[PDB]
């Protein structure tokens, strides 16, 4: 059939009609191991469970074992388990002369790590007096022990996350003993086990849970992959067809250069810095002129404008280099405040009153060397984190967990930096550089997530931001072209031009399809997507 | 330290340098990293499924750029080990997972001194993948130093030995050079720079200069640093020829080779192997010159007359604290101390014994001293008493009794100081683990009910109910085994020592009522001694002038306090 | 006074910054303070005070040949058992004979003392004799200094003698201190092979360098003062500032 | 719950009727839409790949199917394997080139044993000599293969150049018929020229012929300094006016010449770190010339772009038959970089080798999949194309020459300084 496995696809469809809900036509279409092991836990006769009914499951890695083993492990409630507990006993004695080839015990860990999981069940299942104890203490410590023998022999054991758990396991079950509320704030129903179990077992011969919605969302995704404008987020087809970009409106307002522009948080008014305020869905009729200013921005309630000037302090419209507010409805109303000096102050719109200025202000250490000299700053959306520049090329991020101060992380790049632009409603940030490059770090893990490759940008200053949802990335440069990159895949979608340097672009964060750009040759253009 | 730690920190760094007063940190080190050391002790350390490492490793490759416009998601492990093995060859399948046959693991431990030879950025030269067994300057198209730069504040002897083993009068120059670096041109020209303290091999001649004669064939050179006063000497086969330089505190340098393309060595930082030369029996002829250097109403002293509200301005003397032998008074201030401290914890008879031998020995100011230790003695006789009472409850394992004693004499002091009644009601029950050798059906009742007195009361601050689980799960991870004093780890059956009921109830309890009743709490002679080791570490960490001017030996550098001085 | 002035709070610190080693590492979660308000903020340490000044005391005792002392702290420490270790433990350092000779030879009585270095104390048998108020005289230095008067030039400027300090007592308590000292050095080889071979329960309370020749024999506490001052003195001649110990 | 539909009629439709019957109890979607929503996961599921080289050429049932988890290869998905070793007279080697019918192989020793004679090998007899060359001893240079694979032209280090059958260090020949047997010859002393490889009398020079940077695109960028006329060589074209400008500069060394494969491109390497492309799109046709007196010399060609990217060039190429505008071109500083020339954009940067004090060159390979490059250690370094990330580090050797088959498509040769000539065979894709 096609160039599948029959046998795969009938089980296949089995399987997912038996998760719809439907029976009988599963039931008809006809025409086990996991399966009576999974009725066994499910319903729960664990006083059942003998070694070879473990045994016998189809291990994901490894090959069953040796058939001189199973012997010995096959000489056939607290005295199943103490049975089986004896049982197991033995063959440790049998391995101590040490024939095997790195792979016998690495399957019977496998098996070990099972039956210690469903033994640890049968523990937790007493909180739900001198009972628990005297089961935890053999049943259990033997098993750990043994457990931690195998594992120790093994050359497999990653340092840091797989050679400690039997110490945590042990320690976890016997501190729950003494405290039993933690045994009620655990949700220990009777599917998590078998989850476990079924994530230890063959993938290819145990359906995995759900799988044709999996590939179903997948060939969405592929045929998603064709065209990049798109409203679907997970029968015919949902693609083969063509958009473009279309400018339609131009400002030849003056002569002179645009340093910077900003867009309201609410899509209703464009900033210039030539400064001047044009409203923007009453088609582009100037609004007003406020009365050199290098920096915009808006309050998030979209109603007060903050300049950013060169050498006078700050102004406001119903030395200093750059200004973000919270977003927070607590905290609203504060925002911070950035120089070239070494000095960082929250501040408000109350032109007075300062507050926690940072210019020397699960472990701590010691306070560092000085002179951290801002450029620019970012706050999160949930306000938790505060992002700073620097002209060393790294970035600092500080964590801000109530007002009404430690550094998570320093994020360093090498060479010099410019704007960050952080994303549009994880954790991410796009950082924009010289060296004619981009870059999309991640201040959480501060990692390097992917680079983006081809505007010119060398010895000055452009501009680079979002737009399009969270899935277009656009940017200046040096040649008065606009660059458009995809962003999950980081191509080159679209190089645009309607300059002739592009310095700054911007966006709305209220409407989904359209942008601005402005430049150098004393114009600003408007540009849409078409269909 | 135990039985396992002594040795394993023996097989891990070198003998004659845990002698020195920089042992302290060596010793933090090693401790940082205990467990896992004792649990590697198996296999796997005697000369891949990535897990965090992962963008550790992807961060590093980025850097070069090997991978261009490729997402952090979607990315094959062993496709980054494959990459990572071009340009890392050497990387010995563990860091990965991330005498002594140990490989290099130093780098985890943080081991802030020279180990290995590193390669320079060239290819004339070619290292046996250690930097310690062959070094060899292959054909052409060869100078090069250690990795790290030792410090100079933080010790007082370093001492490494090559072997050299082939011949193009050998040609090699080796020794020091002063570090300010990652000059080279000359070295590389010439066998020597300005700055490279340096022992030749052509006739023998030190450089930036007749001092010895040229080795050869298969001999051993070691070159020594001394801190103590400033000086620089070299060792030819275990035969410490003169000191080659002097007056060179406050620097920093690192270990130094040019070799010719005709001869090859093996080096050795004492690591693995010994040295030949004894450089122990070198550096106590040190230690006892700095010993013979420094050892060789009026009693009772008060509160410094110095101090106006934290600011010590310093009357412009020659000394501050002048007691001497001769004059007497040194035995008369050591004499109150030690009855202070005798009669501040039980002990009141050996006091009164004290009193009596130092009354017999006198014979006709050594009789105010008697006065006043006796007026001493006979005041402060209510607070022995209940302090003996306690030392014998305490010994008694009666904790129970010790709490009715203790609300019983002091009346207002328990009602308010749960922080002390946390750490009494843990010990009781502590000491009913012990005994419990079928009251395994009361323990768990007992540690239930102490824990929800205890953690669920919420009237108790946060911190402190925070606190209050972590002792409690401590504890009770105990009852999972059957005799707890021999099968538990080092530090869960470390809760059932001597040391920590006995030793530790008692010092709390004692400076607590001590504390109550306004008080001080300080006996004035383990703070003597605590001053004094602090001291020492204070004048290690400013390089600081000897006697006079800052070129003669420094004495301070070769006092080690504890191993030497408190242990007899 | 300007290069690392120091205050209550730091300097505390600074010192605090040691974390004995206690015989209980391995244990972290154990060593943090009580903060016990009442009486008002306290603070007291857990970790153990100094692990080791038992044996200081005990070294002092013996050394400085106080008998009762020795007795009880040897006693207060898990040493003695019966009446029979007792008269062992006082025949293995010879404490009542060293401290007769002592108290003997400050009291004055050298002859007595003489009875059981050697230019010494007939140097001070003379004075006494001098001190005292001739033929006798000179037969009596003839023999007994002759045959050691020509052994150097600082052995006959010593013999022809300040005019208050010859006739004190420090100079009958510094001979009778040194000579006790040589008595520890000849006697503390029999305690090492004892304890060694002839399987003792009692430790060596003591210890051509300087350091193993003459520094165990004398009391430890006196060179840790001594050591003390001297540092104490040495962080004031380079400016450094320290604040002092209070009582 | 569109769901049941459609797995109601993908079940009648494979023969489970009575299946489909019993769970009976939006256009009528059409035959077979399962077997294609799984193709379709199947390819996205290769596409997420890494290790993927997609063969230029569905029907694969190698064991390599399993719709029940992620498939994907652990091993790189081809091979390369040394297959031959011609080291016989090994004094030193140059520089290689195959036949664009890849019938011959031909290398540039340098002053072995008879000259600096050069080598021409067959490939179907078993890689015998096919014919050693007679040359001037001057250590000759470059070397060429004309498009009728036919002619061989080798241009020395000393002023002279030789044409064989079956200072100057720059070649290269037109590809169209429309103008055949025609080549373009580049020279340190800022010289270029048209030459025929027949006659070689002479068809036209430059350096001095040549309207700068063709001003703007209808006139919007304006920059006004001195306009000359329409005199200029251009067909009635439709995209703008390019012979603006006539401003001039010193002609610059030109150290590499290449030919677009529509005669419609030329670009010319500099000294100084710039790339700069001219487009001899009018210029007169080989018919429209023998006979008509059009002559050069009182004209001009435009000049549609100028690379700029800093650091000194040492060879361009172009691909063989996402845009197809492209060059691979490589510079000293341990990179190398792609560009698309007729719209001065950067493409793509490359990593890894180490590259310095020397002439190294580099090619594509596996039809347009790979590119390969040497370095100053004996090491080969082949990075994917599309994304830019290491996919091989090979050992032959410094090497300095690597060359692909235009005909073959599985292999290449290398060479390097030792004087191995190492055949490599590309295989299971």
């Amino acid at each position: 059939v096609g160039c599948f496995d029959k046998k795969q696809l009938t089980k296949l469809l089995i399987h997912t009609l038996k998760e719809l809900g439907y029976d009988s036509a599963a039931n008809q279409l006809l025409l086990n191991h996991i399966q009576t092991f999974f009725k066994l836990i499910k319903t729960g006769q664990f006083h059942l469970i003998n070694w070879q009914i473990v045994c016998s499951l189809p291990l994901a890695h490894s090959s069953p074992l040796r058939s001189e083993w199973l012997q010995r492990l096959l000489i056939p409630l607290f005295d199943h388990m103490l049975l089986q507990l004896q049982y197991l006993q033995q063959l440790m004695s049998s391995v101590n002369s040490s024939t095997c080839s790195d792979a016998e015990i690495a399957t019977l860990r496998n098996y070990v790590e099972i039956m210690i999981l469903v033994n640890r069940q049968i523990f937790l299942e007493f909180f739900h007096t001198a009972l628990p104890v005297l089961y935890l203490r053999k049943i259990l410590k033997n098993f750990i022990e043994i457990w931690d023998s195998l594992l120790v022999s093994n050359d497999q054991f990653l340092n840091e996350e797989n050679i400690f758990n039997p110490e945590t396991t042990l320690r976890e079950l016997s501190t729950y003993l003494t405290n039993p509320k933690l045994t009620a704030q655990l949700n220990l129903e009777r599917d998590h086990l078998i989850d476990a179990i079924s994530k230890y077992i063959d993938p290819n011969e145990l359906v995995p849970k759900g799988r044709l919605l999996h590939l179903l969302k997948q060939a969405i995704k592929y045929q998603q992959s064709q065209d990049i404008f798109n409203i679907i987020d997970p029968d015919n087809f949902s693609h083969d067809l063509t958009v473009t970009f279309q400018e339609w409106k131009t400002i030849q307002d003056t002569t002179d250069e645009i340093w910077f522009l900003t867009f309201s948080p609410n899509g209703k008014y464009l900033a210039s810095a030539t400064i001047t305020v044009y409203d923007v869905e009453q088609d582009f009729k100037i609004y007003k002129t406020c009365v050199s200013v290098l920096y915009l921005m808006f309050s998030p309630d979209s109603r007060y404008l903050v300049a950013c000037p060169f050498s006078e302090d700050v102004t406001i419209y119903d030395r200093v280099w750059c200004c973000d507010a919270f977003h927070t409805a607590e905290r609203a109303g504060w925002m911070v405040v950035g120089s070239p000096d070494r000095e960082a102050i929250v501040h408000s719109l109350t032109t007075k009153e300062s507050l926690f200025s940072l210019k020397g202000r699960w472990q701590y250490v010691e306070d560092d060397e000085t002179f951290p000299r801002v450029h620019d700053v970012k706050i999160s959306y949930d306000d938790k984190y505060v992002l700073l520049m620097t002209h060393q090329g790294v970035i600092d991020v500080y964590d801000f967990s109530g007002f009404p101060i430690p550094r998570i992380a320093r994020l360093d790049v090498g060479k010099n930096m410019t704007c960050i632009s952080l994303p549009l409603n994880q954790h991410l940030v796009l950082v924009s550089l010289q060296d004619n490059e981009l870059q999309m770090w991640d201040y959480k893990e501060n990692i390097l997530i992917q680079k983006y490759f081809g505007q010119k940008q060398q010895h000055f200053i452009i501009r680079s931001c979002f737009a399009y949802g969270n899935k277009l990335v656009m940017s200046g440069s040096e040649d008065g072209k606009i660059y458009i990159w995809d962003r999950i895949r980081g191509n080159l979608v679209s190089v645009l031009s309607g300059h002739s340097n592009c310095n700054v672009v911007a966006s709305n964060p209220a409407d989904k399809e359209m942008f601005a750009s402005g430049g150098d040759d004393g114009k600003i253009k408007i540009w849409k997507i078409s269909r | 330290m135990d039985d396992v730690d002594r040795e394993f920190i023996n097989c891990l760094f070198p003998s004659y340098l845990l002698q020195q007063p920089v042992a302290y940190d060596l010793w933090i080190l090693y401790l940082q990293h205990r467990k896992l050391f004792h649990k590697l002790k198996n296999t796997n350390l005697i000369n891949k499924l990535t897990a965090l490492t992962r963008k550790e490793i992807w961060s590093k490759l980025m850097n070069l750029g090997v991978l261009g416009t490729i997402s952090f998601e979607a990315v094959n492990d062993d496709y980054l080990i494959q990459v990572y093995k071009y340009f890392y060859p050497d990387v010995n399948d563990f860091t990965l997972r991330f005498n002594s046959m140990i490989p290099d693991i130093y780098k985890i431990l943080g081991y802030f001194l020279p180990s290995r030879w590193q390669a320079q950025p060239n290819n004339s030269l070619q290292l046996s993948q250690d930097g310690i067994t062959h070094l060899q300057p292959n054909p052409d198209y060869a100078v090069t130093w250690a990795n790290k730069s030792l410090p100079d504040n933080k010790l007082t002897i370093f001492y490494y030995e090559i072997k050299v083993l082939s011949v193009t009068n050998s040609n090699i120059v080796i020794g020091y050079k002063l570090v300010e670096n990652e000059s080279i041109n000359k070295c590389q020209k010439y066998g020597f720079d300005l700055n490279v303290f340096g022992y030749c091999g052509f006739d023998g001649l030190i450089t930036n200069s007749e001092y010895a004669k040229p080795f050869g064939r298969d001999d051993v050179i070691g070159c020594g640093i001394n801190f103590i006063d400033g000086s620089i000497f070299f060792t030819k086969n275990g035969i410490h020829l003169g000191n080659a330089f002097t007056d060179l505190n406050d620097l920093e340098f690192v270990p130094y080779v040019a070799l010719r393309p005709g001869n090859s060595i093996k080096t050795n930082f004492g690591l693995n192997e010994d040295f030949v030369f004894d450089i122990i029996g070198y550096q106590d002829k040190w230690k006892s010159l700095a010993y013979e250097h420094i050892c060789r109403l009026k009693f009772l002293l008060g509160e410094d007359n110095r101090f106006i509200d934290g600011k010590l301005v310093r009357p412009d003397v020659n000394n501050i604290n002048n007691l001497s032998v001769d004059d007497g008074s040194l035995p008369n201030t050591l004499n109150v101390m030690i009855n202070d401290y005798l009669i501040h914890e039980g002990l009141v008879d050996v006091a009164k014994g004290f009193l009596k031998d130092l009354q017999k020995d006198a014979v006709n100011e050594s009789k105010d001293v008697i006065r006043h230790n006796e007026r001493q003695i006979m005041k402060e006789e209510r607070m022995v008493k209940i302090r003996q009472e306690l030392r014998y409850l305490i010994n008694k394992g009666q904790i129970s009794k010790c709490i009715n004693y203790i609300d019983n004499e002091i009346p207002d002091l328990l009602k308010n100081n749960l922080e002390l009644v946390f750490e009494l009601k843990l010990a009781n029950y502590l000491v009913m683990i012990k005994k419990s050798s079928d009251e395994i059906e009361n323990l768990i009742l007992k540690g239930q009910e102490l824990s929800n007195e205890f953690i669920y009361d919420t009237k108790i601050p946060q911190s402190l109910r925070d606190r209050f689980s972590g002792q409690l799960s401590n504890v009770s991870a105990l009852l999972a085994y059957s005799n707890p004093l021999v099968e538990a780890p080092k530090e869960i059956s470390g809760y059932l020592s001597d040391e920590y009921l006995q030793e530790r109830l008692f010092q709390v309890s004692n400076n607590t009522i001590l504390t109550f009743l306004h008080k001080d709490s300080e006996c004035a002679l383990e703070n003597v001694i605590s001053n004094t080791r602090a001291m020492l570490s204070t004048l290690l960490e400013y390089n600081a002038f000897g006697s006079t001017n800052s070129s003669d030996p420094r004495y301070y550098k070769a006092i080690n306090f504890d191993e030497d001085v408190l242990n007899l | 006074y300007g290069k690392k002035c120091f205050t209550k709070e730091e300097w505390k610190e600074q010192v605090a910054k040691y974390s004995a080693m206690g015989e209980l590492y391995a244990n972290k979660t154990i060593h943090y303070p009580l903060k016990i308000q009442p009486n008002g903020f306290a603070t007291i340490q857990t970790t153990p005070i100094e692990p080791t000044l038992p044996r200081l005391l005990l070294n002092y005792f013996v050394s400085m040949a106080y008998e009762d002392s020795s007795i009880r702290m040897a006693k207060e420490l898990g040493f003695i058992r019966n009446n029979k270790d007792i008269a062992v433990f006082n025949d293995l350092y010879k404490i009542k004979e060293r401290f007769h000779i002592k108290h003997l030879i400050k009291l004055g009585r050298i002859n007595e003392a003489m009875e059981e270095l050697h230019f010494k104390l007939l140097l001070l048998n003379l004075i006494e004799m001098i001190r005292s108020h001739i033929l006798n005289l000179i037969q009596y230095s003839q023999n007994k200094l002759a045959i050691k008067a020509s052994s150097s030039v600082k052995k006959m400027q010593e013999l022809e003698l300040s005019l208050q300090n010859l006739y004190s007592i420090s100079l009958r308590s510094k001979i009778a201190d040194l000579v006790n000292e040589k008595l520890l050095k000849f006697i503390h080889p029999r305690i090492q092979f004892e304890i060694s071979n002839n399987n003792s329960k009692f430790p060596d309370l003591l210890n051509n360098n300087y350091y193993s020749s003459e520094f165990p024999y004398e009391p430890r506490l006196t060179q840790i003062m001594k050591l003390w001052c001297w540092c104490e003195n040495q962080l004031h001649h380079n400016q450094i500032g320290v604040p002092r110990v209070e009582n």
